[PDB]
């Protein structure tokens, strides 16, 4: 089973699964930060993310189609 | 006088004059009853 | 471009042009695919026919016919090729016929009788072909390929094993090195994605893209399908992103693009913004793509959600009964449940709830675990007036849904309401009402939890208040006063100024309850700034919540409540009593309005009450007939066990009792006592009552413990005068004194001045006679002075005059023990005072006096004066 | 002065009325907005299948030299192929963000 194909595949994979894993792990600690948390307050205030804000905002956009239905 | 109606269906009562009496904190007084009953009937 | 091109990468791209041997060697026939293609595959069906062309040749026009988009003239020329080529020779020919009729079996675009029509010529070219050459893998592929069409997945999965295994058995037999096939991966990873077995599947498509990167059908829709279905949907939209920056022409990655761009548009985007320009494009996307795309089932429900969203609910029905159901039998099950689950979602937006309970179902019905189509069918439920049916369903969804935090406010929300139902109080125990308060608390709080936990999402405001109703139901008015001000709060961090009127005013009333009236009418007028029935309400709010400040700011509000709706009787029961304590009113126009007001409601309690306080408490009504005829008329053949006035038939009966019929009322109070504190242990007054009893009879020791107890709750002038009463008959004085200062500094009473000073002259006594003390007698008789000129003062000529003023004069006579001064006076008022022998006493005494205590003025000017 | 223990009832004491709450459809159970908010988390998840076929159609009409000259060559791939640093990191496993 030692094939190329295989061997090539499964050490692509470790180290793309290395890679990420240890990106994952410096993300919330050292990569963003110093006060963008509170710009992430501002993600908290969404009107589209919250009750009622989803059709609201999907009636302010100005695109609409031409039924034929 | 019907607004006065809906005023009184729209209105809770967060004390009756009960709930009125027992003041700004309560004390527990279930010991009362048993002390004062045996207390009382020593008198008897 | 309908191969995948990559730099550096291999390419699977067939021989654009073919040219054509004469018979008889001039051979350079040139046929340019892509060109010279004659609509009639005729014309070159003479020109094959006429050299003796071979058969591949006719194969490879065939198929080059095939890859530009006609498939019906390649068939043609392939069937033309059928009566030409004979007996096994045309073995290739039919399997080319039966992929051609394959592929023409795939589409949308099509009908249930033009699909199977091509199944059919499909598997009967394919039985032509194994009639022939049986081992050919290109009629072993359609022999898989037939059954995964056909919808046996696990039957065409058994044959594509048997297959790969006896295509190893053959290769090792003879020595030759088995290489994977691609398409046998490809199908094999199809296949176990349809037994929703997502690793495998995935690990083949990963590996399909080393052996072969340039593989139509592209491994990376399949390696995006399993993350996403293995809950990765970052690395699916990159696959997908992928497959269709390789062949831009592609349209199943585009349609996967798409989706994925609706899905980063909903949870990346960090503001409106940015959300309504994502969307926007994804929108725009989706136009441009449905312009060549009309017939497919997922532009269509992306569609419906659009104008659901839009509030075009007939346009979303539309769709659905005139495009998806139409071609119904074609499409997948879950596209199928997602487009019904969206005409139900507009039946439930029109009011429709049985076509969307109907519709609901049969998205249920296509895909049992479609989760919001089970989320609609509970509301409908709800609709429809089914409440336990919805109980149920949103029950037996949170098994496996149990971090759902809709799900949570949505059953908190209804074990909640049923809890706050008279219906349910009135069947079932009590035990089983706070087991439900119980339940309900846990799905709020639960939701409340989840919510904050991801920081990123608002709370709804709401699930304070219900949390607060449950709490205030239970008479626990901390936790509840604390749950509306947390609404309150958040509330007020989003929309600054709609909160509700309500909150403020229930607000103000629990901040009234509980400590001073500052902010009480603050929040009360908030409510006021912002209904005809409100205005009545908090009026007579902030009317009763001035009577300590501006007590004539009271009067006027309760007099335009009774001026223009006189038939509150809260307005006017405390009206009258307003003005009457203020003193705007005399005693008798109280009793005609008052009895006016008692036997107008007369039946019931409140106003009753009332009216024994009229009574008993201050102006002409204190003898008891009418109180023992009315305050027992409140008990009278009913069954109330109610407080009040019991309370006080039992007390002022204890009063009477103050002789073995006075043992009688003793033991009568008592058991009225008794019995209301069974009722409620924490009625202060019952506990009161029986400190009066203990400490009454000379059983002075817990009495007093009851009594100090008792003022941790009532702060009253009454429950303190009487502790410092107890404190005076048992021991010596500053426990006595040190609580009649607090008296006189807890109320402005300036009839318990008066109460005050007569036994502030006793608690003086008793310590300034424990031994002879002239600092102390002094201010002893300073309080003695302030008594008699109180007494003097008022309409008041009870025996208090009499009493006070000796009391007084015994405290002249001590101090003569500005010395002379007050013994003259002392003569004076004792001298107005003239029993017998006490006066005769009072000659001998001041002749003793008078001379006695000039001697000793005499004296202290000649030690002076050395 | 004499001793006598008074049990002074209170006055009648009637506090503020409080108020009921009025509709709240938005946030009742019956509400859409609720499916709404959940729309807003799992969006478009049951519509990445578009077919049976998976958006992977089996052609063989794809292959040169198969289905005219019998050579079927193409099925089994290609020799030593160094993948993108893009079809590379499709190769990774999936939920390794943890």
């Amino acid at each position: 089973l030692k094939t190329r194909t295989k061997v090539y595949y499964q050490e692509i994979q470790k180290e793309e699964n290395a890679k990420a894993k240890e990106m994952a792990q410096q993300e919330k600690l050292q990569e963003d930060r110093e006060t963008k948390e509170r710009r992430e307050k501002e993600l908290l205030l969404a009107q589209f993310r919250r009750l009622g804000g989803l059709e609201r905002m999907i009636g302010e956009l100005d695109i609409k189609f031409d039924f034929k239905f | 006088d019907p607004v006065l109606a809906e005023t009184m269906k729209n209105e809770r009562v967060v004390q009756d004059h009960n709930s009125a009496l027992r003041g700004a904190r309560p004390i527990n007084f279930g010991y009362l009853i048993k002390d004062a009953e045996l207390k009382l009937v020593q008198s008897i | 471009a309908n191969t995948i091109k990559v730099e550096g990468y291999p390419s699977m791209e067939w021989p654009t042009s073919l040219d054509i041997p004469l018979k008889a060697s001039e051979e350079l026939v040139g046929i340019d695919l892509e060109t010279d293609l004659p609509d009639d595959p005729t014309d070159l069906k003479t020109l094959l026919v006429e050299e003796s062309s071979e058969k591949e040749h006719w194969l490879t026009i065939a198929l080059a016919y095939c890859n530009h988009g006609k498939t019906n003239e390649g068939i043609r020329l392939i069937e033309m090729a059928l009566d030409v080529f004979q007996n096994s020779e045309r073995a290739s020919l039919h399997t080319f016929l039966t992929w051609a009729h394959l592929n023409l079996a795939k589409g949308h675009s099509l009908s249930v009788e033009t699909k199977e029509h091509e199944l059919t010529q499909a598997e009967l070219n394919l039985k032509d072909a194994i009639g022939f050459d049986p081992t050919w893998i290109g009629n072993m592929l359609a022999t898989v390929e037939l059954y995964y069409q056909r919808g046996h997945y696990d039957k065409a999965l058994e044959t594509s094993d048997l297959f790969v295994k006896s295509i190893h058995a053959e290769d090792h037999r003879s020595g030759r090195q088995s290489k994977p096939n691609c398409l046998f991966l490809l199908l094999r990873a199809k296949l176990l994605y349809q037994k929703k077995n997502y690793v495998a599947s995935l690990k083949i498509f990963q590996e399909l893209l080393v052996i072969n990167p340039v593989l139509q059908p592209d491994p990376r829709i399949g390696i995006g399908l399993c993350f996403w279905q293995l809950k990765d949907p970052k690395m699916a939209i990159k696959s997908w992103q992928r497959a269709l920056q390789i062949n831009s022409k592609n349209t199943s990655a585009s349609i996967l693009v798409l989706l994925g761009e609706f899905h980063n548009s909903l949870t990346d985007s960090t503001n409106d913004e940015v959300f309504k320009e994502t969307f926007s494009k994804a929108l725009s996307d989706l136009k441009n793509i449905f312009s060549e795309n009309q017939n497919n089932p997922v532009l269509l429900t992306l569609l419906q959600t659009y104008h659901y969203f839009k509030g075009d609910f007939q346009t979303v029905l539309d769709i659905y009964h005139h495009k998806i159901l139409k071609m119904s039998p074609l499409i997948a099950k879950t596209v199928l449940s997602e487009s019904s689950f969206w005409c139900g979602r507009a039946h439930y937006a029109l009011g429709d709830y049985r076509k969307s309970f109907i519709m609901f179902q049969e998205s249920l019905k296509k895909n049992e675990d479609n989760l919001m189509a089970r989320l609609g069918l509970g509301q409908t439920q709800i609709k429809s007036n089914l409440l336990e049916e919805s109980i149920i369903t949103f029950e037996n969804l949170y098994k496996t849904n149990e971090s759902l935090q809709e799900l949570n406010y949505i059953l908190g929300l209804l074990y909640a309401g049923k809890t706050l139902d008279v219906k349910t109080s009135k069947s079932i125990p009590a035990k089983e009402l706070n087991k439900l308060n119980e339940k309900a608390l846990q799905y709020l709080e639960r939701y409340i939890k989840l919510t904050v936990a991801k920081k990123n999402q608002l709370i709804i405001s709401r699930v304070y208040l219900v949390i607060s109703q449950l709490y205030e139901s239970q008479n626990q008015y901390k936790i509840s006063l604390d749950f509306l001000s947390k609404a309150l709060e958040e509330m007020e961090f989003v929309n600054k100024d709609e909160v509700p009127l309500e909150i403020l005013n229930n607000l103000a009333c629990y901040h009234f309850i509980n400590g001073d009236l500052t902010k009480a009418d603050n929040l009360f007028e908030q409510a006021k700034a912002k209904n005809k029935s409100v205005n009545i309400t908090l009026e007579y709010n902030i009317a009763r919540t001035s009577e300590k400040t501006n007590w004539e700011k009271s009067e006027s509000i309760y007099s335009q409540i009774t001026s223009s709706h006189p038939s509150y009787i809260s307005a006017r029961i405390r009206n009258l009593y307003i003005k009457f304590a203020h003193s705007k009113i005399n005693d008798s126009e109280m009793n005609i309005e008052i009895n006016g007001l008692l036997e107008m409601n007369k039946s019931d309690l409140e106003m009753r009450s009332f009216y024994g306080w009229y009574l008993k408490n201050s102006e002409e009504r204190k003898n008891s007939e009418k109180s023992t005829s009315h305050n027992k008329e409140t008990l009278v053949k009913y069954n109330s066990h109610d407080a009040y006035a019991l309370i006080s038939l039992a007390n002022l009966y204890v009063t009477i009792a103050r002789q073995e019929k006075s043992k009688h009322s003793y033991l009568k109070a008592i058991q009225l006592y008794q019995k209301v504190l069974q009722i409620d242990p924490f009625n202060v007054f019952a506990a009161q009552g029986v400190a009066i009893i203990f400490a009454e009879s000379k059983r002075l020791g817990p009495a007093l413990e009851i009594l100090r107890k008792i003022r941790d709750s009532l702060d009253n002038e009454d429950v303190q005068l009487n502790l410092a009463h107890c404190l005076l008959e048992m021991r010596e004085f500053g426990k006595a004194i040190e609580n009649y200062e607090l008296v006189l500094k807890k109320f402005d009473n300036e009839r318990t001045r008066p109460h005050i000073l007569n036994l502030l002259g006793r608690a003086w006594y008793s310590r300034g006679m424990k031994e002879r003390s002239v600092s102390f007698f002094q201010k002893a008789l300073e309080n003695a002075k302030t008594a008699l000129e109180l007494f003097v003062q008022q309409s008041a000529k009870n025996k208090f005059i009499h009493s006070v003023k000796f009391n007084i004069a015994l405290l002249q006579f001590q101090i003569a023990e500005d010395s002379l001064e007050g013994l003259e006076e002392g003569l004076a008022l004792f001298k107005e005072l003239n029993k017998e022998e006490l006066e005769q006493r009072i000659q001998l005494g001041e002749t003793t006096m008078k001379s006695a205590l000039e001697r000793s003025l005499n004296e202290q000017e000649e030690f002076e004066k050395d | 002065a004499p001793i006598k223990y008074q049990n002074s009832l209170p006055v009648p004491q009637l506090p503020p009325k409080l108020l009921a709450y009025p509709e709240a459809p938005e946030t009742n159970p019956d509400s859409s907005q609720l499916i709404n908010s959940l729309y807003v988390k799992t969006n478009i998840s049951n519509l990445i299948q578009q077919d049976e076929d998976l958006g992977m159609p089996v052609d063989l009409m794809k292959f040169p030299g198969l289905l005219n000259k019998l050579d079927s060559k193409l099925l089994y791939g290609f020799d030593n192929v160094k993948l993108d640093k893009d079809d590379r990191i499709l190769l990774r496993d999936p939920r390794i963000d943890r």
